[PDB]
């Protein structure tokens, strides 16, 4: 409930919204497994992979951002 | 049983002078000894008469008797590398005084010591002092500001200084007390917080600290 | 001779006997083994001697240290007691570590025991610490409070120039001379 | 003669002997066994003797390491005392270890304990370290303290070279003559 | 003859002798069997013995390694246990295989012991080391530098030449010449 | 004749005799069964002796190896362990195959011991080796790296060239005339 | 007995000296030997007056006493290669004093020292000293900055050395003082977490310059 917003485009409003989240996120976060979060935050994705490396983004960005569904049955 | 026979083995360790009063003088060279000699005095294993004494003692002693008859005589310490002949440095600037005067000075002094033969007045230059001062901080490198008042300088040595500067620093301002006390020119160390670790900053004529982003700090 | 002081520890009876002294009162210490040591005084000095020991309130008490009120021997420890023991010791590590500096006689240290709280819930305050020291006749005090200061503030995680109070004195006349016996 | 001191340790009467003679007092040092040592001096030094004993708060106490708060026989241990154990330890391979350099001849450290941190979901606080160190006489200390902070740096996963505080001092003038004994 | 100490240890006993005879003073070392050895000198040399004992802290602590705080002997184990078991075994087995290289006649080395985090959750941090090695006089250092660090650098899993911090120095001088009889 | 060390084993006593004869040190070893090995010298060379067993630090402790730490022989084992001990039986295998190539007299490997991390779940981490070797003289050291690399590299799963450090020394002079006795 | 067969086998470790005074002088080269020979004396096996004495000591008692009596004398070492003839450094362009004023210097101190039967007074050019002082820093590739005053040059090496660097400079630093001394060149050695060893530099519209020396570094982030 804030009036001095602004957006643009689709990506403009998805960021947006996903940063009202993030005070929820962080507390999921404080309290479960990072190991068993970064195993379903693979497995989301990895039966689509071709390959082995991981590296392949900087930790900074996925350190932060794992997702809701990832973090709940690790929480 | 001669004093010298009683103070050890190591003879030129102290050194035994008459004093015109029928007293024996042991003159030593710092604390440690005059304790080592005091000990043999306070035992009493010695019949006649006798003192220890120092230079630090005895210049507080004259500087003592000074502050009451001669309140406003400048001058800056006396040395006793030869005890049978001190010498004492006036300032040149800061005291007008006959020749008479000065030799009154000088038999008084000489009636205060009756260890020594004569007493050598001297004249030093105050700029000499200063300036030898501040080369020798800036030979250390130290970050300093200087103050001039009517009768005196102050160096003052404050920040967030290291560990190899606070040793410099010491050793030097232990080195010149030594030589000219600690009347004309005075040094003020004082370690403080830093406050722009971690932080942005402005600096200049306008400068200003950013606590935070959105928090802006002015200083005076 | 009258009796002074019975059942004294070595300790307290050569404070007694420095004391007297200091103000040339001649005292005797005696042993008598189980029973400790016992002080006494020519007739002369026995009311100086009472006075004296009134007013500094001699014998003194034994040193007082925060371990003793949470004693390890104890079948249950909070965190508030592990904690306590723990700053307990590194106050009298330091103390001890300060003792042997340049010119130090002894040294008192004394830390901020934010531990009468969990500190539950509640974030850590930060530490303060204080400070007392003799120092041998001759010493440049002023010129030697910073060298303590810079050791202590690299002790702890979290501690400001400005939280650091230190307080020096120098060593009083020695005592050498023996004090005269009543005529 | 007359007693000062009883039942000392072989530590404790070397100290003691030791400070008796930097002030030219003749002392004698006597084994009695499960009794201990005992000092004695002659009545000339007697007061003297004393003043010093008092000014240097002699016999020394024992030196304090950590480690003793926590002993290890216990049947339980919380994370806690594994922790400060670990440390205790730390520092004094450390302090052995300075000993081994080329001119030093003692050394002390002190480490920051944060083990007063639960640590429960929480960053931890960067370590901070101090050191003193004596010398032997004609040592440049300004070119020295640049190796201890160098070695000291490389011990530990986060130091600074700014949270590293050091300091050093020289051995005093050696006593080799003997007191002179009274007349 | 007086006694400076008794019960000690054979390898107490050699070092006080050492640093004894490096400053001119002949002692002499006497066995006793289930009491130890005894260490007596001439008067004419006693006080300077008592100052150097003093000086150099004698005799000599038990060196200290790590595993002694963690016996395998206890009855139950955490994982912080045996991982700093570990850890202790390694460096010393380094140090042993470092005195095997040539010239080197003994070193001593410290690692990062980062396991006071149990590493719950969070992930390890980079190994530091550190190194101290005393040469064989005539020996290159700048050149011998670089042997070291590249023989540590592959020794784990993650180090950086930036993380190896390592100290050299020269023998001293040999002691050849037996001291003076007193007269 | 003065005793320098008693109850050495037999490895120690051959320890140190070598290090005195190459000195010009003559030493005696005798033979007391049960009480082991003694070690004795004439008094000309006893100070000597003296400042040569401090300054290499004799006798040598004996060797270590990680499974020590672990020892198998136990009620209990756990994935820690059991890793532990299977890591420190290789390095022995492996060292053991090296002295028996053309030419080397002695080699000392070490590996990268992951297993300070369970390596569950967290994936496991590539290997590093460093090897010392001591050969013959008259060997071409350069030309003989290369052999011990392409050895080493195919011992493990993933091994890069550029992770593993050789370090190679020759064998110092020959030891043969006997030293002369005191006159 | 006499004192050279009571200090030891190596009877060329120290040299014995008669002096004026009627005492003897045992000259040494270094601490451990020093207190080697004054364990003798201290002990007391000899029974007339003897003194030991080192080149660190006599130039230290030496410069205590030209500090009150000439307070203005710009100098920079005394050397005791040859303890019977030493040799005396002074500045040639900051001194200023007569051949008669030099000789009376020379008899003072040949009064101070007892041992030695004359003292030779040599004038040495600064610039020498100083350009020597640079080219062993250049031949050792130690990153450094010189700063110049009236009395003086200095010579800082600061910020993340490396073992090597740390190495080599200790030992130059060693070397050079014990042949001119600590008066007229100052050599500081400080650690930093700052990856430019010094250097410093800002940014701007035509590209870098650089930055005037200065206590404020910035630490670096890698």
């Amino acid at each position: 409930e804030d009036e001095d917003v602004t957006f643009n485009d689709i990506s403009s409003l998805s960021k947006h919204v996903d940063e009202g989240l993030d005070g929820y996120r962080d507390y999921l976060i404080k309290y479960s497994d990072r190991e068993l979060v970064q195993f379903f935050e693979n497995a989301q994705l990895k039966r689509q992979y071709g390959e082995e490396t991981e590296t392949v983004k900087r930790d900074k960005d996925e350190i932060e951002k794992p997702s809701i569904f990832a973090l709940l049955p690790a929480y | 049983a001669e004093l010298d026979s009683l103070l050890g083995q190591e003879k030129e360790r102290f050194q035994v002078l008459p004093g015109r009063d029928k007293m024996l003088y042991v003159a030593a060279q710092n604390e440690r000894d005059t304790l080592w000699a005091r000990q043999v005095l306070a035992r009493g294993d010695y019949d006649k008469n006798a003192r220890v004494i120092n230079e630090n003692e005895e210049n507080k002693r004259i500087s003592i008797w000074l502050d009451t008859y001669y309140p406003q005589l400048a001058y800056y310490r006396i040395h006793f590398d030869e005890p049978r002949k001190p010498v004492f440095w006036l300032s040149r600037q800061r005291n007008t005084m006959s020749k008479k005067e000065l030799e009154v000075l000088s038999q008084k002094l000489r009636a205060l010591m009756p260890y020594a033969d004569s007493v050598n007045i001297t004249l030093m230059d105050d700029v000499t002092a200063a300036g030898q001062a501040e080369a020798g901080l800036k030979q250390q490198a130290l970050p300093y500001s200087r103050r001039n008042h009517k009768g005196g300088v102050t160096f003052v040595i404050q920040g967030a200084l290291d560990d190899v500067e606070i040793l410099r620093a010491r050793q030097f301002v232990d080195s010149y007390y030594r030589t000219w006390g600690g009347r004309y020119v005075q040094f003020a160390i004082e370690l403080k917080d830093d406050w722009l670790k971690g932080r942005s900053f402005q600096y200049g004529a306008e400068g200003y600290i950013k606590m935070s982003p959105g928090h802006w700090y002015f200083p005076s | 001779d009258k009796d002074l002081l019975k059942g004294l520890d070595q300790e307290q009876a050569n404070e007694v006997i420095a004391v007297l002294q200091m103000h040339n009162i001649e005292a005797n210490k005696i042993d008598s083994g189980k029973l400790g040591y016992s002080i006494t005084v020519a007739e002369p000095d026995f009311t100086a001697a009472v006075y004296w020991i009134k007013t500094y309130q001699l014998p003194p008490r034994p040193r007082v240290e925060i371990a003793q009120m949470f004693p390890a021997d104890s079948l249950v420890s909070s965190p508030r007691a592990e904690k306590a023991r723990l700053y307990s010791a590194i106050e009298q590590r330091l103390e001890q570590s300060l003792q042997t500096m340049e010119g130090v006689l002894s040294a008192r240290v004394h830390i901020s025991y934010d531990i009468d709280a969990g500190e539950n819930g509640r974030p850590p305050k930060p530490v303060h610490l204080s400070a007392l020291a003799v120092y041998e006749r001759g010493s440049p005090l002023a010129h030697q409070i910073s060298d303590i200061k810079r050791f202590l503030k690299n002790s702890f995680a979290d501690v400001d120039y400005d939280n650091i109070s230190v307080v020096l004195s120098e060593r009083s006349d020695a005592q050498l001379q023996a004090p005269g016996t009543p005529v």
